[PDB]
Parts: structure tokens; C-alpha cells; sequence
């Protein structure tokens, strides 16, 4: 039913401003309370502020006061967060969360519905599209009767990259590893899946690599050599 | 502001055993007027948004399983999982909604303590597509092992390679509570064709002897 | 033998919609030809009265309600309408018998940098009954913690200001509205047409 | 002589992650009589003398923190730092004391691994004081970038200038873990006045396209 | 605790000879093993030789044999290294190192105590004071509200030069580059600092260049161009 | 019957300190008064026995140890002393009962260009016990690596020669030393004074 959809990941040069959206699809929007909770990489949750759109006035955390501006557009059921004077520390994932009660009742600010998150990366570097290479199975990837195969998503910036297999039809036995920062400043990631060796030459395995900040959509067929 | 302190930072529990998480608030969140504690518990699986577990420090959200429990009053609170399941490995946060600014706890990572499991080792030669680019990457895969502590050494013609590898480790699996590792050895096409045997040797508690999976360039 | 409509339309200052002013019109004859031949009105719609009979109808008492709203909100000043203005600022009955007149007043009610003198009510616990005025400025207490008349977290001021700037789009420009209400009470008619 | 070879010449490791350094000796330094390896590890931060970390290839010197570990025997040896700290950025050497001549390794530079950072490019025309002296120096500045690998080309009236430039690179910064580079094009006052546009073109991993910062001689 | 004090830095014409001292202040001296380790600029460590003073016999590396002479004065706790027939490649920092053990124990030649170093520069140039020219900030040195500025320290010999800003009051955002050896045998380096562009017209920025070998202390004001 | 003290003091050649020679004096009559009342000795100090009373005391045996050391090293020939000679070449016991005699011999043991025939031990693993002679010339192993009897890295010759030149200062000139030890053994006295 009701879901909160956030804008795509962005990269912003330090000192600029970023605006992230949050659309509520399928329920009331005006009488709820929408907050923005920030989570720096490896760190905890941090409340930035919130707003009840019907009153239009937002309440911020004292830490972000003056740099964050939280608004809402009641005609489109969308809540916005704008963070100005971006710094290195502002690199984090920005979630939008909705209160459990509506305005006619008593609105206590504990959140029942959440957004999938928007990662904002703050650096002077510019976006680079990844290269997607296949990890072909062979007799050297057959330590058991089951063979492993995957694709390597290498040399991309910034985060993140989404990797699915067979357009989401294949999910069992799939391992998509967290990105690793390489010797250069660029990220790399690999996604592997284990399948029976009999089906190596007769079945299809497609990598569905999407890189939001660079508009890079790659489909690669992992075929044995 | 009401700062929220959790204890411990992390704890390991076997399947079906009891897990206890503490949350301490610098100021009482028990409102004198309604006699209710303005405290909530959240669950955050890796890569996912937080999930509401407990509110009013004792009330479960609809859909939360019965193994999750909330107790405490005033400044000391407790989240209890009566029998920990594989699908419960996450970081748990406590939040106060008594006053602004709304503040969360430091979080507590719970992980499953499980029996030793040996990794299945796989090795991938460089792709032909990447060779045309001028670089060659060899991937070594460690699948479904426990504990996570594992050593991966890259040997090129029986020579130790150290400066040109990067490895990544998954979070604990939600079904078998195992880990998986992928080390990537990246060389230029020039150096790659200067050698023949590319091996990755794996050392783990579940292996009596180190497992080596290798291949020869050109096979 | 004429109604004092000049005291309403040509007023120097208009009230905010949440605090709409009502002037009693009585003991006179209303000529709607004069209203159409007065100025250039963007909205002039009548309800509950047949077009043929409007020039030959008598009424017990007439109330002239005046206020200022946004441009695209004028559509809400009509029977059976919903929105921020209709629910919380000025509600007409579903059986409304009268005329609604509106015209753009950007040359009067918009100032450089924003005219912040006109307000509207953001929210109310219950929707306004027809012809109900609420000028309370109590701070809404959304949360459990009391507000003590201070704006803050879970404590919102119930009134918001219009950003009437001359450069705004037509839908966001000030519009002066006058709602003429016709009362059909069993009393001698104080306002007629002929 | 016993040649000591270290690998790699340089490596980047993130804070709190593991760093491993290798040392290879052309002859075995394991004495059969003592069953101990005559290999020592040193650390040399810039501007300082070397500091003894490990001896006997596994024994730590008093005061060295427990994060440093030494393993290996014979000809293959390894220095490991379990959790890299900011105060561990240095060059690490291995030495053998089995026989004379005493030989050190080539050294191994450990640097902090950071995300890619594009350089901000600045260009400085020659000063009026230096022009009166008969020479002209044009300085191009790359500020706060990572990794250190960067290409700087001097274009003069859209022509590549070579052989009259020298560049120097700072140590890794202790705050943002970035580098800074300065290429200096030095010409006589005569050659400087033979041209109009002085440009500095920069290629870096953090730049999608080369950044060119130029000026016209005589403006300011 | 105990520290090894070495002689001051020296400049020698090619083909000449240099003698460097290393006095051990603290503890016994004769029973230790004192070595001389050389490090060319930007290069690794190189063992030249050592001596255990009580035995008087020194052990050298074969490469420098005939050019280096290592001796020790048991009565003054001082170890000497004399390198004759000096060449350009010999320009390096000469360290003095002491073994961890004394002679009654087993003296294995791994070194725990080091001296701060003695710089020997071998060049045909004679000592020269630097020229300090300003690198004035302009609109071409102002990326996004931050301005870059510095001063160029040119044509000096030998190393080193110390550069501070505003007599040490300004240290944030300061980058002093390592010197580069020119074709002419002279060194040069630049010290740059990034400052807010707004403060260009209200703040003064002074270069504090000190070159001890020439007794040359230069203060230069970098004045903004606002161009 | 006179004692052959002339064979010791007036000997043509003296031994190096590391290989000090000991002459047994027995079966004769010794007149110690002439030695103490002589005018050719620069150092004449006795311990545990008064110099005058020697001529009326009997002893079982008398040992005359003779060697040549440096001038400033003569102070080390005494009980409870430490130094290069006392620790590694010639040590007297803390209960020494005897006399130490020394005299300058620059006119005999110094040669033009340096007399390199006199040697001393540079270092020893352990200090010498009292009246212990060490004539070993094995190469000292300072390090762990064995020496195999070859001088080189961490392998040093244990003996060094004196640079006895006639132009040296008095503290560096050769000095001939004679140490008379008197033995109180439980045997008939073979040497007495003119008592
Ligand atoms: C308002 O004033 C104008 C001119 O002053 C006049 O024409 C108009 O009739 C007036 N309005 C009314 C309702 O009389
Ligand atoms: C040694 O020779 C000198 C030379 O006159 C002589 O006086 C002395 O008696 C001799 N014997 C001894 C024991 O000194």
C-alpha cells in the first residue's frame, strides 16, 4: 500500500547545496509528520528535522539549524530536504520517515514507515562509470560439483551500484559484496552466484548493473570460456 | 538534549539463546503527566532502512514477532530477544521522542555465534574484455564460512603479492549465519603476461591445511 | 433608495480570509446592473437564484462578507467545495443563495518584497460550519507536551501569511472577494430588485 | 652480498585496516645453530632517523605498540600492522645482520587510502621583482588531491613546453590525507616575453576532462 | 634517555674529504658497536661500516673501501667517519647508529639508537642566499571563494631553508613543498597557503624564509592582486 | 746463600703483561731492605706486611711476577682495582700480602719508531681471577656469527701492541713491574731474612 520513494543518489561539490525528495504514494500526507534522519557511513542514526506539511513550519535539530531547510509540497505529497554549505562530514545516507499517527490525533514522533534512503556523496571528484567484466566459471571454480560465476563491477565513483541477476528472477545463492575502496580513489564491487555445474553451458546468467550517478546501465552475460 | 547510551556495542549469541540490549538516557523520558515512557526500539538490517520494533518502551509494533520484548522505565531500558534467530542479525537502535531534538542511541550489533564452517574456494581468471583494456584482475572467492576471520594470500609463480589486492567481506547471512569473502588481484596487462601460475591460498579455521586454487595463463 | 455597495468594494483595506468582515445591507434596493457596471471583475457567479428572477426578487436581509484569498483559491468560495480556505477559513452552505464577486487586486494588496499583512488559517481540529468565523490564535498542540503559547516542536502557530509579491504568477496573486448572502426569512423584505 | 628486496614500493591502506609488507633475501638468514632469523624491521617517518620496530623477525622492541607484528623465516619475511593509525604513515625498511655487508631493503612507503579527490588548480604569473632579475617562473598548483599520480603539461600558445619545468609533491596531509603538487616553468625574461598565453593542463583520476588554467602575459 | 649527537652539516667541493663526528652522551661507549648508515635524498638506507671501539678494528662495506675510514676515540666516547675523494653522488644524510647490546653480551648489528643525522652536500656551487619572490593571488587563484597564494624561494645553496608564515601565527592551510635541485646546482622550493578570498584585502601575509648557511633571513609580503 | 733477585729485576727481557712471567724464589736468603732502600724504583708499595719487617720474617715460597705495562696503568696493580690490566691481564686478590714494585724503563723497552713487542689483552668474556694467566690468542666472537679463527666482521684479534715511542708522555712510557707475593704455606720456610 503506502510507500515513501526518495530521489536518486547524487554527488555534490563541497560548499554547494543538495535537495532530496520524498514522495508518499497511497495514503494521507498532509496530517502526518515527516522527518529526515541522517546516517553517516559506519555511524548511527541522527535526526535532522521534521515537518507536518499542513502547518508548513518545520522543526530542525539544533546541530543542523541554519544549514538544512525542510519543506513539503502538499499538492504532490512530497517532502524535501535541502542541505546547504556541504562539507565532507555531510556524506551520508538521508532517510525520510513518517510518524505513525495523523494530525487530528496526538502526533508522537516515532516513525512507522521509512524510505529506502538517498546517499549524498560530497567530494571534488567527478562521477566515473563502472566497467562490468564477467567472472567466467571454469574447472578452476569447481571445488565441489557446484560452480561459481559472477561479474566484477570495477572503477566507479561515487557510491552506490545496484546489482541484480536475471532481472531479479535469480536470488537464491547470490552474494553481492560490499564495495571496496581500491588503491586509486575509486570503488569496486563483485557479485557472485553459485549454480550446479551441469547448467553452466545451457542456462543464462545476466548481470544487471545500474550506477545511478552516471546513468550507467550494463547487462552482461556470464558465459563459460 | 537527551543523549542515548547503549550497552554493549556488540554481542554474539547462539541460535535460540537469549539476547539482551541496554539503552540508558541521560534524562528521564517518563512523562509525569501520562506515566508513559517516550522510548522506541528500531531494527536495521544491513543495506536497509530502520524498522520499528517497540514503542512506549514495552508495546510491540504490529507484525513484530513475539520473541522481541521491551522493558524498563525512567532512564534504564532493555530490549530482549528470547530466542535469537538467523534472520535477526542486525543493529538495534533506541530512540527517545520525549523532547526535541530527537536523539538515537549508538546502536548495538548482534551477531550469531555458530559452528565452524569451511569455505568453498573458487578462482576466476581475467576476462577477455578487461584484457583489451590493458589490465587484468583475478578474483578469489571464499563462500559460506565461519568465523569471518580468514586469510587470503596471492601467489604469482609462487611469489607473495601484497600491494595489488583488495578484498571485501559480506555481512553475516540471514539464513545460515555465514560469511563470504572476495579478494581481487589487479595487475596491468603487461605484468600479467610476464608470469604463468596465478594462485590464491586460503587459510581458515575450518581447513586442516591451506586450500590453494590456481590456474595457468592460457589454459 | 439604493444600497451602499461602495462601502464594501471600494474599501481601502480588506480583512484576511480567516477574519472575514461582514457588513449588514438592509433598507435599500440593490441594482446588480451597477455591480457589473462598477469595475472589471474576474469572478461574478450567483447561486440559488434563477437568472430571469434575479432582477425581480426580494430578500429579508443581505450580508456582504469581504476578504482576500489567493488567485486559485477563489474556486473554493462556492457551495460544496473543499480545500484549505473552505474547510478552515470561510465555508458557504450547500444551499447558498447569493452571489460571489472577486477581482484581482495585485496593484493594491501586493508589495515589493512580499505583503505579509494578509493571513489564512492553516488547520483546525474540525471543519468550519457555514458562515463561521474563527479568529483564535491559540497555538495548536500536536504533541503530548503542552505548548504554553510558545511556537516550537509539535507546537505550531495556526496562521500563515501570504507572500503577495507583484512578480508572482496569476494563481498566487491577491484577489479581493465579496460574498453577498440573501436571507429568505419570513420578515418584511428590506432589499429588492424593482 | 645478501640483497634485500621489498614489495611493494608503496601501498595505501585505510585507517583501522591491515597492512602487510614483504621482504625477500637472496640468501637464507636463518642460522641453523640458533634457529632464529637475523632480520630486523625499521620505521622512518619523514625528516627523522629510522626507528627500530622488530628484531629477530618476530620480537618487538620495547615501546613498540602491539599492533606491529613480524612473521616469516628463511628468505620470506612479513611486517604486519593490524590496525593502521595516522602516526604509522612512514617508510619501512628490512635489514639483515647475518653477514657483512649489512644490507637494507629498498623501503616500502605506507600511505593512507582515501576516496578520490580532484585537485583544485591554481596558476601564478611571474612577479615583477623576478622579471627585473632577468628570469621568469610560472607556478602551477594542484591542491588537495588523491591519489598522488597526476599529469601536468605546460602549454604555451597552445604548444607543449618540455624540459623547463620541475615539480615537487608534498607529503600526505595529516588532516584530509591528500597531496599537493607544484610544477614550476622557469624561463629567461627573453623567452618569457616571446609568448602570450601560459596555460597549465592537468589530468587526474578525479577529473572527467583535463582542467586547463591559463593567463595572458601582461594582464596581471 | 641516551642520545647520539653528530657534527654539524658541511659543504664540500667535489674531490675533497669530509670527517663527521658522533659523540655518545650517556652510558658506556667502547663495548657497543657504532655504525655509519648513509641515506641519499629520496633513497633508502645504505650501510657504510662500523667499529667496536674497544677492539679498534673497523669493518667497512667493500663498495666504499679505500674511500671511507671509520675510527673511534675511546677516551672521549666519539666515533668518527672520514669519507675521502668525495663525489656528487655522495651527497646524503649520514646517520650514526648504536647496537642494542654491549660487548660482554652478543653484539648483533641491529640498531635501536640513532643520531639525528649529518648532511654532507657535495657540489661545485658555493653557498648562496635565496631570492624570495611573491606568488600573488588573483582571480586565477580563487576556486570557489578560497584564494591560494605563496612565495617562491629560488636559487639557494645548500639545503635547508625554513619557511613560516606571519612569524608562525598562520599555520592552517599552509603547504611548503620539498626543494628541487636545479641544473645550476642550486635548490628551489615554494611555500603556498590557501586563505579565504574575502580576507585578501584585510589581511597581510608575510613569508619568513630563513637560510642558516648564508645567514640570510628574508621577510616578504605577498600582496593580493584582486584581479 | 743469596736469592736470584737480580735475575728478575735486572733481567734483559721482560714479558708482556698478558703473558706475565712468574719466578719461584726458594731455598735462599733474601734481604728485602736493599730493595726498599733503593733509589731506582719509582713505585714501591706493600700490603699486609711492613717493608721494614720483611727482613725478619720467614715465608714458605716467594713468587716474583714481572711484566711491562703503561705508566698510567701502574695504579691498577693493587687489590680492589679495576681497569684494562686489572680486569683482563693481571688481577691481585683483595687479600694480597706482598709488595708491588715498578720503575720507568723508557730507555730499555722503547724503540725508535715504536716498540711493538709488548702486548696487552684488549677484552675478555669474564674478568680474570686473581693470579690467572690468559695467553690464548683465539679470535673473540662479539656476534652470533662464528669466526672460524679468521679476523673480520664481528671477529677481532684479542691482543693489541703498545706504541712505545721515546717521545711519548710519562703516562704512556713503558714501566717494568715486579710483584712479590709471599706465601704463608704450611711447609718449612725456605726463604727468610737476615734475622
Ligand atoms: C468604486 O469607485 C468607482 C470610482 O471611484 C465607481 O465607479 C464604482 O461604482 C465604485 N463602486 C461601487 C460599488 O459603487
Ligand atoms: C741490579 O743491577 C744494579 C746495577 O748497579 C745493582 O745495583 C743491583 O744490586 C742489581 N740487583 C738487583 C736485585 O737490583
Amino acid at each position: 500500500q503506502v510507500q515513501l520513494v526518495q530521489s536518486g543518489a547524487e554527488v555534490k561539490k563541497p560548499g554547494s547545496s543538495v535537495k532530496v525528495s520524498c514522495k508518499a504514494s497511497g495514503g494521507t500526507f498532509n496530517r502526518y509528520a515527516f522527518s529526515w534522519v541522517r546516517q553517516a557511513p559506519g555511524q548511527g542514526l541522527e535526526w535532522m528535522g521534521g515537518i507536518i506539511p499542513i502547518f508548513g513550519t518545520a522543526n530542525y535539530a539544533q546541530k543542523f539549524q541554519g544549514r538544512v531547510t525542510i519543506t513539503a509540497d502538499e499538492s504532490t505529497s512530497t517532502a524535501y530536504m535541502e542541505l546547504s554549505s556541504l562539507r565532507s562530514e555531510d556524506t551520508a545516507v538521508y532517510y525520510c520517515a513518517r510518524s505513525t499517527r495523523e494530525l487530528p490525533e496526538v502526533v508522537d514522533w516515532y516513525f512507522d514507515l521509512w524510505g529506502r534512503g538517498t546517499l549524498v556523496t560530497v567530494s571534488s571528484a567527478s562521477t566515473k562509470g563502472p566497467s562490468v567484466f564477467p567472472l567466467a566459471p571454469s574447472s578452476k571454480s569447481t571445488s565441489g560439483g557446484t560452480a561459481a560465476l559472477g561479474c566484477l563491477v570495477k572503477d566507479y565513483f561515487p557510491e552506490p551500484v545496484t546489482v541484480s541477476w536475471n532481472s531479479g528472477a535469480l536470488t537464491s545463492g547470490v552474494h553481492t559484496f560490499p564495495a571496496v575502496l581500491q588503491s586509486s580513489g575509486l570503488y569496486s564491487l563483485s557479485s557472485v552466484v553459485t549454480v550446479p555445474s551441469s547448467s553452466l553451458g545451457t542456462q543464462t546468467y545476466i548481470c544487471n548493473v545500474n550506477h545511478k550517478p552516471s546513468n550507467t546501465k550494463v547487462d552482461k552475460k556470464v558465459e563459460p570460456k | 538534549d537527551i543523549v542515548m547510551t547503549q550497552s554493549p556495542d556488540s554481542l554474539a549469541v547462539s541460535l535460540g539463546e537469549r539476547a539482551t540490549i541496554n539503552c540508558k538516557s541521560s534524562q528521564s523520558v517518563l512523562y509525569s503527566s501520562n506515566n508513559k515512557n517516550y522510548l522506541a526500539w528500531y531494527q536495521q538490517k544491513p543495506g536497509q532502512p530502520p524498522k520499528l520494533l517497540i514503542y512506549w518502551a514495552s508495546t510491540r509494533e504490529s507484525g513484530v514477532p513475539d520473541r522481541f520484548s521491551g522493558s524498563g522505565s525512567g532512564t534504564d531500558f532493555t530490549l530482549t530477544i528470547s530466542s535469537l534467530q538467523a534472520e535477526d542479525v542486525a543493529v538495534y537502535y533506541c530512540q527517545q521522542y520525549y523532547s526535541a531534538p530527537l536523539t538515537f542511541g549508538g546502536g548495538t550489533k548482534v551477531e550469531i555465534k555458530r559452528t565452524v564452517a569451511a569455505p568453498s574456494v573458487f578462482i576466476f581468471p581475467p576476462s577477455d574484455e578487461q584484457l583489451k583494456s590493458g589490465t587484468a584482475s583475478v578474483v578469489c572467492l571464499l563462500n559460506n564460512f565461519y568465523p569471518r576471520e580468514a586469510k587470503v594470500q596471492w601467489k604469482v609463480d609462487n611469489a607473495l603479492q601484497s600491494g595489488n589486492s583488495q578484498e571485501s567481506v559480506t555481512e553475516q547471512d540471514s539464513k545460515d549465519s555465514t560469511y563470504s569473502l572476495s579478494s581481487t588481484l589487479t595487475l596491468s596487462k603487461a605484468d600479467y603476461e610476464k608470469h604463468k601460475v596465478y594462485a590464491c591460498e586460503v587459510t581458515h579455521q575450518g581447513l586442516s591445511s591451506p586450500v590453494t586454487k590456481s590456474f595457468n595463463r592460457g589454459e | 433608495n439604493l444600497c451602499p455597495f461602495g462601502e464594501v468594494f471600494n474599501a481601502t483595506r480588506f480583512a484576511s480570509v480567516y477574519a472575514w468582515n461582514r457588513k449588514r445591507i438592509s433598507n435599500c434596493v440593490a441594482d446588480y446592473s451597477v455591480l457589473y457596471n462598477s469595475a472589471s471583475f474576474s469572478t461574478f457567479k450567483c447561486y440559488g437564484v434563477s437568472p430571469t428572477k434575479l432582477n425581480d426578487l426580494c430578500f429579508t436581509n443581505v450580508y456582504a462578507d469581504s476578504f482576500v484569498i489567493r488567485g486559485d483559491e477563489v474556486r473554493q468560495i462556492a457551495p460544496g467545495q473543499t480545500g484549505k480556505i473552505a474547510d478552515y477559513n470561510y465555508k458557504l452552505p450547500d444551499d447558498f443563495t447569493g452571489c460571489v464577486i472577486a477581482w484581482n487586486s495585485n496593484n493594491l494588496d501586493s508589495k515589493v518584497g512580499g505583503n505579509y499583512n494578509y493571513l489564512y488559517r492553516l488547520f483546525r481540529k474540525s471543519n468550519l460550519k457555514p458562515f463561521e468565523r474563527d479568529i483564535s490564535t491559540e497555538i495548536y498542540q500536536a504533541g503530548s507536551t503542552p505548548c504554553n503559547g510558545v511556537e516550537g516542536f509539535n507546537c505550531y502557530f495556526p496562521l500563515q501569511s501570504y507572500g503577495f509579491q507583484p512578480t508572482n504568477g496569476v494563481g498566487y496573486q491577491p484577489y479581493r472577494v465579496v460574498v453577498l448572502s440573501f436571507e429568505l426569512l419570513h420578515a418584511p423584505a428590506t432589499v429588492c430588485g424593482p
